RNA sequence: ACCUCGAUGUCGACUCAUCUCAUCCUCGAGCUGAAGCAGGUUCGAAGGGUUCGGCUGUUCGCCGAUUAAAGAGAUACGUG
RNA sequence: UACUAAGUGGAAAAGGAUGUGAAAGUGCUAAAACAGCAAGGAUGUUGGCUUAGAAGCAGCCAUCGUUUAAAGAGUGCGUAA
C-alpha cells in the first residue's frame, strides 16, 4: 500500500488497458524478469502482501525493483444503494498493467532460489505471468 | 487419501503416473499420497 | 562388528561392542591391563566376524589427530578455521606425518604431509 | 571421447612395451579398504597398481603382440600391476596376495612374456 | 503475586521527612508502594527450581525416556553407564515432572525407577514467564 | 423494472410430501503426532431413517429431556 | 493429407501434468550408449567445534588432500551416538 501523497482530482476514469503496453517491458536493474502475458488490474494489498512475501523469503544481498505504482482511483458506493446519484468514495488504488507488461525485476542473488521465489510471489498476481531474463 | 488441485512431489522418490486419465503419486512413505491433480 | 571412537583405556562407553557377543567387564578389564601401554588414547577399535564371536578385536595403528590440537598450543580446538593459533613449525607436522603414514594406506611421505596440512588447514593452524 | 581414448592406448601400449614381464588377475571381492592394504603390501616394489577398462586393455594387449588377446574379456574387476623396473617384488607381492586371498583366478600376462598358468608362476614366485 | 524475593539488596539513594511530621510506619508503608509501581514496571523475570534426575535403565527402552526429557525442556545427548547399567542424569524443571513421572512408568513399563534431588533455582525463558499471570 | 394491475392471495403452523448432495445417521476406504476404546480429516455412496416439549404469532433463536443423528436447501422463500 | 483415443467435438478459469504429434539446437554411442544385475564405494575422518556422551547423515567452521577407472566431512533413512 503505497497511498499517494496528493492528488488533482478524486474520482477519474478508470483506464482503458486493452492493447499493447505503454511500457515496462523493458528489464532495467534485476537479473529476472516477471512480465505478464495479458492486461487487468492490481489493487494495492495484493502489492504490499507479494512484496513482503518475496522480501521475507530474500536473502541478504539480493535487490528487488518494482515497475508499477498504483495510480487510479477506483469507486464502489455502500451495499444496498440505488443506481445513480452522483459517484460514490475512494476506497482502494488500482495499477494498470497492459499486456506484455513486467511487473518486478530482481538480481545478485542465485538464481535457482530467485526462480522459486518469483513464483511463489507471481502466485499472488491476478494474471498469469512468465519468466523472462536479464537484457544485455 | 488425499485430494488437490494440483499434485506436485515434496519428496524424492515419488514418481507420478496417470491411471483412467486420473494422475497419481507413490511413493514409498504413505504420507506423500495425492490422487487427485 | 562395531565402528566407534573412543579412549584406548577402559571400554565402559562401547555399548555395540559389548553387544555383537564380547562381554564387558571380563574384557574391559583386559583392556585396561593390556592395553594399559598405551592407556589414554583416542583409538577406534574395532571388531571383526569369527567362528566364535565371543573374542575377535583389533584396533587400528595409532591415529593422533590430538597431537596435532597440541601442537597448537592449544587443549580445546576452534570452532572456526581461518584464524591462527600459535607457531608451529615443521618438525611436529613431521612427527605426526611419520607416525600415521602407517595408518594412511597410501605409502608417500610427501603427500601424507600434504594431507597432514589439509586437515590442519581446516583445524585453523597453518604449518611452517 | 576418443581423443583420450587413443592418448590412454598409447599410453598404456608404452607402458607395457616398456617393461618385460607383466600380469593382470580381477580378485572381485575388492573391498577398496584391501585394495589399498595391498598397495601398501606392494610399497617398496617397482610395480605401481592400476585399474583400467577391459576393451582398452583388450585393445592394448592386442597392439603389443602378446598372446591371450580374448582371455582378458571374462568378467572381474581387473587390477592391472606392471612391474615397475625391478618385477621379482611384483611377483612375490602377487603370490603373497593369492595366499591371502581365499582364491583368485588367472586372468592375463606371464614374466618374461610367454603366457602359462600360475603353477609354474607359483614355483617362479614363491 | 507474591513469589518468593530471595537474596535482593537495597540502597537507598535519596529521601525525604518532615521534621515534626512524616510518621515512621508511612516510611516502611510507602516502601511496598513504590516498590509495587516501578515493580510493574520492571517486569521481573522468573527463576525456576532445576533439579537432578538420575534413571537407571536397561538400555533397551531409553529412546522413550530421552524423548521425553527433551519434551521436559532437559538437556540430554548421550549416556553415561555405570560400567554394566546406564544411569542418565537430566537436569529437569519441577513444573511438569508431576505428570512426567508417571509419564516415564507407563514408557518403560514400570521397569526404571528414579530418585528427586534437590539441584538449584535456573533462570526461566520467556515461555514459563508468559505464564506468571492470567 | 421485462412480464402481471377489466386481480399474480403475502407470514406461520397442520396433512401430504417430492427432489438435489456440499452426508446428520447407517455403509465401505485411505491417511494420521491412530496401543485399544475413542478419536480428527478426506474419499465414493441420496435406497432408508432424520424426536418430543416450555418461551414469543412463527421460521431465526434460547433452554429442557433424550436419539444411530436430532442433515443443508429448493418446489410462487411447496400446497387459503 | 496429418492430428486427437478424452465423446474433446457438443460450456470457458487461476493452477497442475514421465499425454500426444511438429520443429529448432545440443551430448553420448558399435573401441557398444541409457539402464537393471554382479563387484566395490577407502583414507587423515566421532576432521575442528557444539554437547559429559552428536562426528559421512540434531546444530556451526573448513565442506580439503591422498591410493586411485572410483569414492562425496557424503543422497537420504535409522540410532541418545
Amino acid at each position: 500500500m503505497l497511498q499517494p501523497k496528493r492528488t488533482k482530482y478524486r474520482k477519474p476514469h478508470n483506464v482503458s488497458y486493452e492493447g499493447k503496453a505503454k511500457g515496462n517491458s523493458y528489464v532495467a536493474f534485476g537479473e529476472y524478469g516477471l512480465v505478464a502475458t495479458k492486461g487487468n488490474w492490481i489493487d494495492a494489498r495484493a502489492i504490499e502482501s507479494a512484496r513482503i512475501a518475496i522480501s521475507k523469503c530474500l536473502g541478504k544481498t539480493g535487490k528487488m525493483w518494482i515497475r508499477i505504482f498504483p495510480h487510479m482511483s477506483k469507486t464502489k458506493k455502500p451495499l444496498e444503494v440505488r443506481m445513480g446519484s452522483g459517484k460514490g468514495n475512494p476506497e482502494f488504488w488500482v495499477a494498470v498493467v497492459k499486456q506484455g507488461t513486467v511487473m518486478f525485476e530482481v538480481a545478485n542473488i542465485p538464481e535457482s532460489q530467485m526462480i522459486k521465489a518469483l513464483t511463489r510471489a507471481g502466485h499472488k498476481l491476478p494474471v498469469t505471468w512468465k519468466i523472462l531474463k536479464r537484457e544485455e | 487419501m488425499k485430494v488437490r488441485a494440483s499434485v506436485k512431489p515434496i519428496c524424492k522418490d515419488c514418481k507420478i503416473i496417470k491411471r483412467h486419465q486420473i494422475v497419481r503419486v507413490i511413493c514409498k512413505t504413505q504420507k506423500h499420497k495425492q490422487r487427485q491433480g | 562388528i562395531a565402528k566407534i571412537n573412543l579412549l584406548g583405556g577402559q571400554a565402559k562407553p562401547g555399548p555395540a561392542l559389548a553387544s555383537v557377543g564380547i562381554n564387558m567387564g571380563e574384557f574391559t578389564k583386559q583392556f585396561n591391563e593390556k592395553t594399559k601401554d598405551k592407556q589414554g588414547e583416542m583409538i577406534p577399535c574395532v571388531i571383526t566376524a569369527y567362528n566364535d564371536k565371543s573374542f575377535d578385536f583389533i584396533l587400528k595403528t595409532t591415529p593422533v589427530s590430538i597431537l596435532l590440537k597440541q601442537a597448537a598450543k592449544l587443549e580445546k580446538g576452534a570452532k572456526n578455521a581461518k584464524t591462527i593459533v600459535g607457531k608451529i613449525t615443521m618438525a611436529k607436522a613431521k612427527e605426526i606425518a611419520q607416525y600415521k603414514l602407517v595408518d594412511l594406506n597410501a605409502n608417500t611421505v610427501e603427500a601424507a604431509l600434504k594431507m597432514v596440512l589439509g586437515t590442519a588447514k581446516q583445524m585453523g593452524i597453518e604449518v611452517i | 571421447a576418443k581423443k583420450d581414448k587413443a592418448q590412454q592406448v598409447a599410453d598404456v601400449s608404452h607402458l607395457l612395451s616398456t617393461s618385460a614381464g607383466f600380469v593382470i588377475f580381477d580378485y572381485t571381492s575388492m573391498s577398496a579398504i584391501e585394495a589399498t592394504s595391498i598397495r601398501k603390501k606392494l610399497f617398496k616394489n617397482g610395480s605401481k597398481i592400476k585399474v583400467i577398462k577391459n576393451n582398452i586393455l583388450r585393445r592394448a594387449l592386442k597392439a603389443g603382440k602378446f598372446e591371450g588377446i580374448d582371455e582378458t574379456a571374462i568378467k572381474g574387476k581387473l587390477a592391472v600391476a606392471v612391474g615397475v623396473n625391478e618385477i621379482v617384488e611384483t611377483l612375490k607381492a602377487v603370490d603373497g596376495v593369492v595366499k591371502a586371498k581365499e582364491a583368485m583366478n588367472f586372468v592375463c600376462g606371464y614374466f618374461d612374456n610367454r603366457a602359462f598358468n600360475s603353477a609354474d608362476l607359483e614355483k617362479i614366485a614363491k | 503475586a507474591g513469589y518468593p524475593m530471595i537474596d535482593i539488596k537495597a540502597t537507598l539513594f535519596d529521601g525525604s521527612f518532615h521534621e515534626v511530621d512524616s510518621s515512621e510506619m508511612a516510611f516502611k508503608i510507602a516502601a511496598s508502594l513504590a516498590l509495587k509501581e516501578a515493580g510493574k514496571v520492571c517486569s521481573p523475570v522468573l527463576l525456576e527450581p532445576i533439579m537432578a534426575i538420575e534413571v537407571t535403565v536397561p538400555e533397551q527402552y531409553f529412546g522413550d525416556t530421552m524423548g521425553d526429557i527433551s519434551s521436559r525442556r532437559g538437556l540430554i545427548e548421550g549416556t553415561e553407564q555405570r560400567d554394566n547399567v546406564q544411569v542418565i542424569k537430566a537436569k529437569v524443571p519441577l513444573k511438569e515432572m508431576f505428570g512426567y513421572a508417571t509419564d516415564l512408568r507407563s514408557f518403560s513399563q514400570g521397569r526404571g525407577n528414579y530418585v528427586m534431588q534437590f539441584s538449584h533455582y535456573a533462570e526461566t525463558p520467556k515461555s514459563v514467564v508468559n505464564e506468571i499471570i492470567a
